[PDB]
């Protein structure tokens, strides 16, 4: 009925992106740099949350399907943005999206968009419809995230540092694959089981169930907890890197 | 951009109504009859009917009642349109001078209701202090008429029956009773309620409910000493007053259905009765005298007096004289003697009126090669069939030719000098286990006769099995010569097999004239039919031989020839055969984006089609490939009656609703969307039920070019017998014309005080929009008989403009040639 | 695979013809080629247009892939015009949404006048109908559109609501600012009239109710060229807006600017009285002025009018044709 979305570790080894001789650091850096910019381009405009991911969603997707060598990855963020609006019921004409594009990004950068940007995202918007197969409903680990925390029932302010911790991955792990790996049910989890580590926090206490250790079951069944520490290791793979390492 | 004239040429001549009182003056007896838009006046005389005046509304007249109030020296009327307008009308004759006066006025519309089965039902209190009227169902609207309600402000009262059959107003009661035959799931049943004017509700009625027959179709209230009321059925005539209950069912009555009343004698001794065949009897009422003083009507009886026209209404005037208001066939004026003639009829035939009836079909043809045309139509239905041959003489010759059976599609064969004419006969079921027929008609009494001998439906394996008395209809084809009119031969088709279309062409390299009939098969358990027939058939030798069959999927509902090859529309699809060197059809394309294409019409390569609800399609045959297309389409939902191209961009169709609009081509190639988009640009509520349009005309159109600048000529057919004219207009013909109607409004004092705008705007129960791109041209060609000061009121400050010619102010003397140019066009 | 849309060429759909103008392309008749069926083809034209594929497009495939129900219309798959020369910026194709092919609109029966509907038949109807929507607002889903035109109605007495062109999703949650231009003027309730633009689903509702009241008519209640117009139509009916009924109606920007001639009473029962009192119930429930006072599409199904309808029984409505009116006269008077 509904495509399939989700790919293992293994298979992402084989993007066409990677077959045309793109190295795995290098579009791993692409997905980074095109999803900061779905989301600065987007957050200037002044989207909601949702139509930021859901276009960041279409754009992983699309390189899926499709090789950095061949889209400029700006060009075919502008256009995921562009798209999720409309379908978030957040529209933004699109000169004003070429206009904040501009803005955020240099010469060389911006050369992607040619001579005509507007008609170099438009155009595209064809092969990026066909390419998400037109299944533009989109749901996100937030809405998840924010079910889940509600039904917890403690201290207000030790449950606020959890839901807002755990928000801030899930805006982190849109620069990663694991959208593309599991689904938002199971992030919105795993950035639960990630916050409530580094906080030092018994979630299972503040459930309807304060007996049951592994609480996340209440939310998602049939997810072990090693596909929970797999996304934990791979969100703070992004800290390790640089500097931000684990606050508050 | 369209801009159409419509005038009529033959005023309706079918009866709808005609009533009997003292309404020109105290004295004179008066026959008022009302033709759909005309009324008749006429006083009664020893020798015959002598005619007083003849008037025109702007509605179809649909309640007609005369009545005489409290104070009034003589009767006054009362007319209610098909649009609700209400009047209550007085005639007042000054020496020579003839006005009928708007004594009161208004429309009786509710904002909210659900129009009625058996339609509007307008009836008076005996004491003429209410008009009641059934509009719509479960309510009871009352027009209370008091001397200060000029307005014929009215209020409902609520009707717990929603289902009414016939209601009228009970004679002899102390309180106003209305007295109704409804109809609910246990059956039919009549009842009686009082009518409080003062509490504005009614009360508990006089007598109880009663359960009556399946069929109870007619009230009649009788007048006193007997009161009560006598209820009409199928097999059974009742009579109910309370206590006392009679029933009779007589075996006569029972092999045709009752249709009409009317009372003989004042105090309600003898009544007229009519049926469907025509057949006419007296009810008579048996009083019993009892020692009391009082008079109890002791037993009815039915009487059959002879056979006459297949009344509407009827209407005794006096002595044995009766005028019978005919809708299917010709009026008369009969005369009753108390002693039967040698056949047993005790009814004599008078005088004759010209009805051309139901006009089913018709065609123009030039049967003296004059260049002028005339029309032959198929015209009335049952015994009433009949062929009018109709020519322009300044009154139009109409002779009749009887067939005594329904005729249906007619069409004209030069080849032979004679027409094709499409005809069903009704045959009831015999104890032989056959059929026999009720009278012989055209199919019957024909020169030579055959009978199809198709074996293409074969056993067929369909339980039809049938029971006595059942009626069935038998389609023939009728050749007819052009000159006498003799039944040459007649071609009886299947058994359940009805002949819908009929063509008369040479087809491929064929050089033959054939008659091509398109056929289905109609069983009550189909739906809609799954078989049909085209048969090709040659006249010649005076014989017709069967030369081609080709068997169908569903219903021929009408075909056209097509640049040598036939274009016939079977249901759904519209299909395109070829003509073989074999000589057989054989199919070339389809069109199956249609919910029942009815009606076919063609001009070149382009094809009408009218369905039967998404309103008209213009196909066109595309040579290059060997298929249809779709040009465009009219998005408007429009229930058809019929079609014509005027010309090659604007298109007329005549809707259910008795409305006529014209589409056009959209001509803006800006998008290939708005090019298929045929938009509606002419409306007019026509007032008729358009079933033939038919190019040409019968005036005498001269060698060169003659007459008026109205460009074309379309003449249509009407349920009512009424034909009319549609023609083309220039745009600045059209304003000038235009102006002219507004003008001539503000002066034409309207019977009933009915704005003209309000009922030539088109008009369906759901949306009504002013008309139009159409003029009036009776509006037009009336400018002519009113008064001159009148004429120089309507002329003064006109101006025109863009037609090659200045201002000019329009004079009287400029208009009179120009609307005695228009009126010679019929 | 069937899941992916939009691969598939419309050429392997034989075209029947045109059957009707949409709101973003025009809709055709057509046959699949492969497997026969029947379907109907919205088009959906990108190429003339600026800022791409339409929004309208868009609301109608996100929320018709996500509503499945016998009462809602199916759309079966995507399909795309013959791509060529290889390059998608040349490429001004248009895409074409497929769906299930429907026999009538409730617009198209009545307007031709050509059926009549007995108090089961209005029951069947309605009974799927609210089925349809209470799907629908229980999935947070404003229709925002109903009207006679998009009511499909298919020879088996089957209803299926359609065009969500115009639908939008709804937050109870807090409130979103919305458009306060929507449905045809004929349809449209009170508070939209009146300038609100952070309605609710009972507008929907409304629709309805005026839907249920032209069955039992043959005829729209409320006709009128203007808004002003239209909200005097529906006071002189349903009562004049006045905080007496619908305490809020003072919080309303044109409360002041649009007032009725006269201060109405409710009549509706009073006029609507040869409607049967279960329906009639109902229907004054429908169209109650003030939206929090009005009922739920879940309360309308569970009424003594449409709780009781068999599901089973769809009693198809009679459409007459043929041998009706063709040749009518006084057999048929
Ligand atoms: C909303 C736009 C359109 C306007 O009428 N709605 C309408 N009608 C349909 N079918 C009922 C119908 C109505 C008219 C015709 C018709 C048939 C012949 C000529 C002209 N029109 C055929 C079917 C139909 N089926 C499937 N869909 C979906 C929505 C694509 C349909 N949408």
């Amino acid at each position: 009925t509904k495509p399939c979305w989700y790919w293992d570790k293994k298979d992402l080894a084989h993007t066409p992106s990677q077959l045309e001789g793109l190295d795995p650091a290098t579009e791993a850096r692409y997905r980074r740099e095109g999803a900061r910019f779905i989301f600065d381009v987007g957050t200037r405009l002044g989207l909601h949350y949702d139509t930021l991911a859901t276009g960041i969603i279409y754009f992983h997707r699309f390189y899926m399907f499709h090789s950095f060598k061949q889209f400029p990855r700006y060009v075919t963020g502008a256009c995921c943005l562009f798209l999720a609006g409309k379908v978030e019921e957040t529209p933004k004409k699109c000169k004003d999206i070429i206009k904040t594009a501009r803005s955020l990004l240099n010469d060389v950068q911006f050369g992607q968009f040619g001579d005509d940007p507007k008609e170099e995202v438009m155009v595209l918007e064809r092969i990026l419809l066909q390419t998400i197969k037109f299944d533009l409903q989109v749901e996100h680990p937030y809405q998840f995230l924010l079910k889940y925390a509600k039904q917890l029932k403690g201290d207000k302010n030790k449950i606020q540092k959890l839901v807002q911790m755990a928000w801030t991955f899930v805006n982190d792990s849109l620069c990663t694959t694991l959208s593309l790996q599991w689904e938002p049910e199971i992030i919105a989890v795993a950035v639960m089981y990630l916050a409530g580590r580094l906080c030092k926090f018994e979630i299972q206490e503040w459930t309807s169930k304060p007996m049951y250790r592994r609480w996340w079951e209440q939310f998602v069944q049939d997810v072990p907890v090693d596909v929970l520490e797999d996304i934990c290791h791979q969100i703070l793979d992004l800290y390790s890197q640089g500097k931000q390492q684990m606050p508050h | 951009m369209s801009y159409n004239y419509v005038v009529t040429a033959q005023k309706p001549t079918a009866v709808n109504g005609c009533v009997t009182g003292h309404f020109t003056s105290a004295e004179d007896l008066n026959l008022l009859i009302a033709k759909n838009t005309r009324l008749e006046i006429y006083v009664v005389t020893a020798e015959g009917l002598r005619p007083v005046k003849e008037v025109g509304m702007y509605g179809k007249i649909a309640v007609m009642e005369l009545f005489r109030p409290k104070g009034e020296s003589k009767d006054l009327l009362f007319i209610l349109t098909a649009k609700y307008n209400a009047c209550i009308l007085e005639y007042k004759q000054s020496g020579e001078s003839i006005d009928i006066i708007t004594r009161a006025h208004g429309n009786v519309q509710d904002r909210i209701g659900r129009p009625s089965e058996t339609g509007i039902i307008g009836i008076i209190d005996p004491e003429c202090r209410m008009i009641g009227l059934r509009l719509y169902d479960g309510l009871f609207k009352v027009i209370p008429l008091d001397r200060d309600n000029k307005e014929l402000k009215a209020f409902n009262i609520r009707l717990e029956e929603l289902h009414v059959i016939d209601v009228k107003f009970l004679y002899g009661c102390q309180a106003p009773t209305i007295c109704f035959v409804y109809q609910d799931p246990q059956g039919r049943h009549v009842k009686t309620y009082e009518v409080s004017l003062r509490e504005k509700e009614f009360n508990k009625g006089p007598w109880k409910q009663e359960n009556v027959e399946a069929e109870a179709s007619m009230v009649i209230a009788v007048p006193e000493p007997f009161g009560g009321a006598i209820i009409i059925g199928q097999e059974s005539i009742t009579y109910h007053n309370g206590d006392k209950y009679l029933a009779i069912a007589p075996p006569i009555i029972k092999q045709s259905t009752i249709v009409c009343h009317n009372r003989v004698d004042p105090n309600g001794s003898r009544y007229l009765l009519g049926d469907m065949e025509g057949r006419l009897f007296m009810l008579l009422l048996e009083k019993e005298e009892q020692m009391d003083g009082t008079v109890t009507l002791k037993d009815l009886r039915v009487e059959l007096l002879g056979e006459t026209s297949i009344a509407e209404c009827l209407t005794y005037l006096d002595n044995g004289v009766v005028f019978v208001g005919s809708r299917l066939g010709d009026s008369q004026l009969v005369k009753l003697n108390v002693d039967s003639n040698e056949q047993g009829s005790y009814v004599v035939a008078m005088e004759t009126f010209t009805n051309l009836g139901p006009i089913v079909d018709m065609c123009v043809v030039d049967l003296e090669r004059q260049g002028q045309g005339q029309l032959v139509t198929c015209s009335g239905a049952f015994k009433e069939g009949s062929l009018r041959i109709i020519r322009n003489g300044q009154k139009l010759h109409i002779r009749t030719v009887p067939l005594y059976e329904s005729p249906r599609k007619i069409c004209y064969q030069e080849v032979s000098q004679c027409f094709g004419v499409l005809s069903s006969r009704i045959e009831v079921q015999d104890t032989s286990g056959g059929t026999t027929a009720l009278r012989p008609s055209a199919s019957t009494q024909a020169l030579s006769s055959s009978v199809s001998s198709s074996k293409l439906f074969s056993s067929s394996t369909a339980p039809h099995e049938t029971s006595f008395g059942e009626e069935v209809e038998v389609h023939n084809l009728l050749i007819i010569d052009q000159h006498t009119f003799e039944v040459l031969h007649a071609h009886q088709f299947l058994q359940n097999e009805y002949a819908l279309s009929l063509v008369s062409c040479k087809l491929g390299k064929d050089p033959n004239t054939y008659f091509i009939v398109g056929t289905a098969m109609v069983y009550p358990e189909e739906a809609e039919p799954k078989q049909g027939r085209i048969v090709v058939f040659q006249y010649s030798d005076g014989k017709l031989q069967t030369v081609a069959e080709k068997e169908v999927k569903g219903a021929v509902y009408s075909m056209v020839e097509f640049n040598g090859k036939l274009l016939a529309s079977i249901n759904s699809t519209v299909r395109l055969y070829e003509w073989t060197t074999e000589k057989e059809l054989r199919t070339e394309c389809n069109h199956y984006n249609n919910i029942m294409a009815l009606y076919l019409k063609t001009k070149g390569d382009f094809i009408l089609v009218g369905d039967l609800m998404r309103s008209v399609l213009l196909l066109a045959y595309k040579p290059m490939e060997g298929n249809f297309e779709e040009i465009a389409r009219d998005f408007n939902p429009n229930w058809m009656s019929a079609v014509e191209i005027l010309d090659d961009d604007n298109f007329l169709g005549a809707e259910n609703a008795f409305n006529l609009f014209v589409c056009q081509k959209d001509s803006a190639a800006t998008t290939d969307e708005e090019r298929q988009h045929l938009q509606e640009v002419g409306l007019f509520h026509l007032g008729e039920f358009v079933n033939v349009f038919c190019h040409g005309s019968l005036v005498m159109q001269n060698l060169g070019e003659t007459s008026t600048p109205t460009q074309g000529s379309v003449l249509f057919g009407t349920v009512n017998g009424m034909i009319g004219l549609v023609t083309s207009l220039s745009e600045s013909w059209y304003n000038l014309l235009l102006d002219m109607q507004n003008r001539l409004n503000k002066v034409i004092k309207s019977v009933g005080k009915i704005e003209h705008s309000f009922w030539r705007s088109f008009h369906t129960e759901r949306k009504t929009e002013p008309a139009t791109g159409f003029i009036d041209g009776d509006l037009i060609e009336s400018f002519l008989d009113i008064s001159r000061p009148k004429m120089q009121e309507v002329v003064a400050n006109l101006q025109y403009d863009d037609g090659s010619g200045m201002k000019r102010e329009a004079t009287a003397d400029d208009l009179i040639k120009v609307v005695e140019e228009l009126t010679r066009i019929h | 695979t069937e899941s992916d849309w939009g691969k598939r060429c419309v050429d392997k759909f034989d075209i029947i013809g045109i059957i009707g103008e949409g709101t973003y392309g025009q809709v055709y008749k057509a046959k699949d080629k492969d497997t026969g069926e029947l379907v109907a083809l919205k088009k959906v034209r990108l190429d003339n247009e600026k800022e791409g594929f339409p929004i309208t497009a868009i609301r109608e495939i996100k929320i018709l892939r996500q509503l499945i129900h016998r009462s809602v219309v199916n759309m079966k798959e995507i399909v795309t015009d013959k791509q060529d020369a290889l390059d998608f910026k040349k490429d001004k194709g248009a895409f074409y949404l497929v769906f299930e092919y429907m026999d009538h609109d409730l617009m198209g029966l009545l307007e031709s006048g050509l059926v009549h509907f007995s108090e089961d038949h209005i029951k069947s109807f309605m009974k799927q109908l609210m089925e349809g929507l209470e799907y629908c607002h229980k999935k947070n889903f404003l229709h925002r559109d109903i009207k006679c035109s998009n009511i499909l109605l298919n020879n088996s007495g089957q209803i299926k609501l359609a065009d969500f062109g115009l639908a939008r999703l709804y937050n109870s949650e807090e409130s979103r600012p919305y458009t306060n231009k929507v449905i045809t003027l004929w349809y449209r309730p009170p508070e939209l009239l009146l300038g609100e633009e952070r309605y609710t689903p009972a507008i929907d509702v409304w629709s309805c109710g005026c839907i249920l009241g032209e069955l039992f008519t043959k005829k729209p209640i409320f006709q009128a060229n203007l808004e002003l117009a239209q909200l005097e139509l529906i006071s002189r009916l349903c009562g004049s807006p006045c905080p007496a009924v619908w305490p809020d109606v003072i919080r309303l920007p044109y409360f002041n600017t649009m007032k009725p001639k006269k201060q109405y009473r409710r009549r509706l029962r009073e006029e609507f009285s040869f409607i049967p009192s279960a329906a009639l119930d109902l229907l004054d429930h429908m169209l109650t002025l003030d939206p929090s006072k009005r009922c739920t599409a879940e309360q309308t199904l569970q009424s003594d009018f449409l709780k009781d309808v068999e599901l089973s029984k769809m009693a198809p409505p009679d459409l007459p044709h043929w041998q009706d009116c063709h040749e009518l006269w006084s057999k048929k008077r």
